[PDB]
This record gives C-alpha cells, structure tokens and sequence, in this order.
C-alpha cells in the first residue's frame, strides 16, 4: 500500500503528535506550577501573617 | 498380604513392621543427615531417600548461607569415592527439584558446572546420578 | 390529556436523538480520516442520495476512483474510501 | 516487533488485517529462516518468516496480541536494543548447548538400558 | 431512504468539486443527490485514545440506533405525526429527516467546539441515555393507562351473562 518514503513520512506524522504530547505536558506542568504557587504563597504567607500576629 | 490361621504370627509381623516403621521415621531427621554431610560420612541410607526429608524439609537444606549445599558443592569437587559423588548428586537434584530456587545459587556457586562434568563420570552410576540431577536443573531452562 | 403533549414529548425526543446521531456519525467520519490519513485538511465529507439500483455503478466509480491508496486492506466495512451508511 | 516465529502462509494476510487496524504506522521487523528447525508442536521442519509491527499505543499493542493470538504467530521476545539483549542472547546459546548435550547422554543411557531390558 | 456518509482523503481542493460537482465522473455522473456538509474542526489526542474513542463512538452510534428507531416506533404506536406506514418519519429539527440531513449542521451550542472529543461523547451518551429514559418512562404510563382503559372496555364487553 504505502511505500516507504510514505512511512517515513507516517514517522513524522507519529513526530507531530509526539511534539504535540511534549506542548501538552510542558503546559500542563506551567499550569501545576501556577497553581502550586498560588497554594504554596497562600499558606506561607497566612502562616507567617498568623505567627507575627499572634507575637503581636 | 498372606493370611495364617495363627494369630500369634499376625500379631508379631504387626508389631515388627510397625516398630521398624516407627525406627525409620525416627532416622529421617536433617540433623542426621546434617552431620552426615559435615563429617563427610555419606552413604545411601532411608534418610536420603525419605520422601518428607527432601519435599517438607526442602526449606532445611537451604542452610544459613546455604553452607551444607557450599558442602555438596565440595564434595562434588573433592569426594573421590563413587558412591559418595553418587549420593551428592542425587541430592542436589533432590534439593533442585523440591526448591528450584536454589540451583540460582548452585549455579552462582560452580556445583552445576560439577554435575556437567560428573555426566561422564568413570562410573555408571555416578553418570546416571549427574544426569537425572542435571535434567532436574534444566527446568525452565 | 396524555396524548396532548406526549406528541410533543416524543416528537422533540427524537428530534434531539435524531441530532445526537447524525453528530456522532460525523464524528465517527472525523475520526477515520484522521485515522486513514495523518494530518488531515478538508478531507471533504458528502452526502449521497443513491439512485435505485445504481449502487453497483457507485461502489465501481468509487473503486476506480481512490484503490490505489490502500489496495490491500480497504466490503462491510473496508472501503478505499470512509464510508457510512444511514436510515431515513 | 521482532524478528520472532511464524510458518509464513497468513503473512501477507496478517499484514492485511494490521492495515486494517492501522494505517501501518511503524514499518514491521521482517526476517526469514531457510530449512528452519523442527517446530516444537508441529514437529516437522516447517519453513518459516516473521513480519510482525511494533508499536507505542496501548490499544494498538492489544490489538496486535489479538492479532497475534487469531494468527498462527509465535512471540516471545524481550525486544531490548541495547547489548544485554545480545548477552542474554549468548546465555540463551549457552543454555541451548547444555540441553543438547545432556538430551545426547540421556538417549545414549535409554538406549542401553532399553537393550538390556529386552536381553532380559 | 438511504444516505451514504462518505470522505476521501481531500490533498487538494479540486477534490471538492470532483465529489460534487465533477459529472464526468462523480457518483452515477452526478444523478445522485451531492450535497456538503458541515464537520466541526476539533483537537485530537493520542492514537490509543482514537482507538478508544473509535469504538466507544461505533458502541454509542448503534446504541444510538437503537434508541433513535424505538422512539420512531413508539410514535409510530402513538399514531401522531408518523405511522409504521404512512409519515415514515418524524422532524428533526423541528424538520423533516430529507431537509436536516440534506442541511445538516454542526450543533456546536450543545457540544461546543473547545470540548475534547471524549467529553463530547460523553455529554452526548449522557443526553441520549436520559432522554430515552424518560421518554420510555412517559410511553409505558401512556400504554399502562391504554391497558387500563382497554381492560375496563372489555369489563363492559358481552352479553347479558359476563358484561
């Protein structure tokens, strides 16, 4: 059916989606990072807010 | 299995087959062929041919650090009486085929390279011994 | 007073089932070119009122049309082209 | 996949049926054997071909041990392209010519033993 | 009735008219109805989820199918806008099955176009699955009232010595 300059280029179709799979963990992993700044800032900082009142 | 009209006789076979069962049950123990291995002192007696002594007490000859079997391993190298490699060769195979995992350690420690050189043994025996214990060590190989 | 509105009830049932199957099968459609082909672009889904009789010529028109792409694999279901069928 | 064990007379069927599953994504391992050995259930020396395709997807993977399964396909293999491969491949000779060896003094013995027993 | 849902690999786009428009060699030199359609443009993920998405779609279309022709039947026992002989057909949108099909477009406000294509599947399972349900609950009230009305007609059925 499909010679072999066509899988070649089926390879670089599997090389599409992997590229894509690759966009689609990295953003993902910004997207963690996000939220785990937001939760991580949050808590330290009524952590520290809470010691220093209770201090005061 | 023959029947006698005196019971005198049935009762006596009775007591001795009984008792002489009692006093070959009493034989097979691993502290006695422990020590059998260690002086060196090995012969064909019920003990190594007790069918419980090779499968319930398999986990037995898997000694601390596996030295009685280090001991078998010895014998294979250094015992030159025939009957003696003979008896060492059916009881690797014995302690193989009840405890697979073991002939790993066989191999690690060199005793299956002694059962293929024992194949050709200057005796019949001793070969015939070698090769049933090498075709237990074949499985799964 | 039943039959009042179960004529609504069902008509619009089958409205909305009717509209879920049609978008399944384009979907079904979606995935086997994108499937048979890598990535794809306006692959071209049409719509066909057979003529009677004629489904021979069509099937013929088709094959000469596009077996060269597989030739070996694509009957029931394995065409040289994506195909469906539908009930109306 | 591999270079594995199949007797070729559904090969190119096989390769129908997987182009029927996918568009043949990967190219199929393919490999031949001239007068191969003795199958262990057919027991005859059928010859034999392999053409057989790897693949990255989990679904694709099941339908290949189905294919595998439906077709008269054997496969085995720890397809591993670093060297421990090729050393497990040289322990597995080894291996093979102690089976042989020991099959040859287990016949000669029978064979003895058998021509006493009749003597006997 | 029967329509054919067909796509060829489309490379070029003189293949929108060879498909349609192209007499010399399109479906019986164009005598059989050729009309476009409309398919949304969607993400896809990786090959094993098509897969799965492939046959989870096969299993939801013939469900589908199902379910789709057991409405059409028990309309058909309603007696209302379609019969199993005459009015072969119920609207789909609200139109006849000819006129949707031949003007088929992508309901992108239900199952919007930023959805993956799992999710779509499941909002349209769960939909089907509820709407057949309730409807087979309002149809079997509908015929147990029917059979309870029959059962009392039948009461006031006989002669002088039953009815």
């Amino acid at each position: 059916a499909l010679s072999d300059a066509d899988v070649q280029k089926q390879i670089k179709h599997m090389m599409a989606f992997i590229e894509q799979e690759a966009n689609e963990k990295a953003e993902e992993i910004d997207a963690k990072a996000e939220e785990e700044f937001n939760i991580e800032k949050g808590r330290l900082v009524q952590t520290q807010r809470l010691k220093i009142m209770e201090y005061y | 299995q023959q029947k006698y009209d005196d019971e005198d006789i049935s009762e006596d076979i009775k007591f001795l087959l009984e008792k002489l069962g009692e006093s070959v049950q009493d034989l097979s123990s691993f502290d006695e062929y422990s020590s059998e291995l260690k002086s060196g002192r090995l012969e064909w007696s019920p003990v190594h041919k007790s069918e419980k002594f090779w499968r319930e007490n398999a986990v037995r000859l898997n000694e601390k650090n596996y030295e009685l079997l280090k001991i078998l391993t010895k014998l294979l190298e250094v015992s030159d009486d025939p009957q003696v490699l003979a008896v060492a060769a059916h009881d690797v195979g014995e302690y193989v085929r009840h405890y697979p995992r073991g002939k790993r350690v066989i191999e690690q420690l060199g005793g299956k390279q002694l059962v293929m050189n024992h194949m050709h043994h200057e005796d019949q025996q001793v070969r015939y011994n070698a090769l049933l214990a090498v075709q237990k060590l074949m499985v799964h190989n | 007073k039943q039959f009042g509105p179960l004529v609504r009830w069902l008509k619009v049932n089958f409205s909305e089932a009717f509209i879920a199957w049609i978008h399944i099968k384009a979907l079904r459609v979606f995935v086997e070119s994108v499937l048979r082909y890598g990535l794809p672009v306006n692959f071209q889904a049409m719509l066909l009122q057979p003529n009677k009789k004629s489904v021979k010529k069509l099937r013929e028109v088709l094959h000469e049309l596009y077996k060269h792409l597989d030739s070996s694999a694509a009957q029931q279901e394995y065409y040289p082209y994506v195909y469906y069928k539908i009930d109306c | 996949f591999v270079a594995g064990v199949i007797n070729r007379e559904r090969i190119p069927t096989f390769e129908r049926m997987l182009w029927r599953v996918c568009r043949g994504n990967v190219f199929l391992r393919q490999a031949e054997i001239e007068n191969p050995l003795e199958d262990p259930v057919t027991g005859d020396y059928v010859h034999k071909s392999v053409f057989i395709i790897f693949f990255q997807g989990d679904q694709l993977k099941n339908r290949v041990k189905k294919i595998c399964e439906g077709f008269r396909a054997s496969l085995y293999p720890c397809p591993e392209t670093p060297q421990e491969r090729k050393e497990m491949a040289s322990g597995v000779n080894t291996r093979i010519d102690d089976l042989q060896m020991v099959l040859n003094q287990t016949e000669d013995h029978r064979q003895r033993v058998l021509q006493a027993a009749a003597k006997n | 009735t029967e329509f054919w849902l067909i796509s060829a690999p489309g490379e070029k786009t003189c293949q929108q008219t060879w498909e349609k428009l192209h007499a010399a060699t399109t479906k019986n030199n164009n005598l059989a109805v050729s009309s476009k359609f409309n398919i949304p443009d969607l993400k896809v993920g990786t090959l094993d989820v098509l897969v799965g998405l492939s046959d989870e779609l096969a299993k939801l279309d013939a469900f589908v199918e199902g379910v789709v022709k057991k409405v059409a039947q028990y309309m058909a026992d309603v007696l209302e806008d379609s019969k199993d002989k005459v009015q072969e057909n119920l609207l789909a949108s609200g139109v006849d099955l000819v006129t949707y099909i031949t003007r088929f477009q992508w309901d992108m406000a239900k199952y919007p176009i930023k959805q993956s294509l799992k999710n779509i599947s499941e909002i349209i399972a769960k939909g089907v699955t509820q709407i057949d349900n309730d409807l087979k609950s309002r149809a079997s009230a509908y015929n147990n009232l029917k059979g309870n009305l029959q059962n009392l007609e039948r009461k006031n059925a006989g002669s002088l010595l039953t009815r």
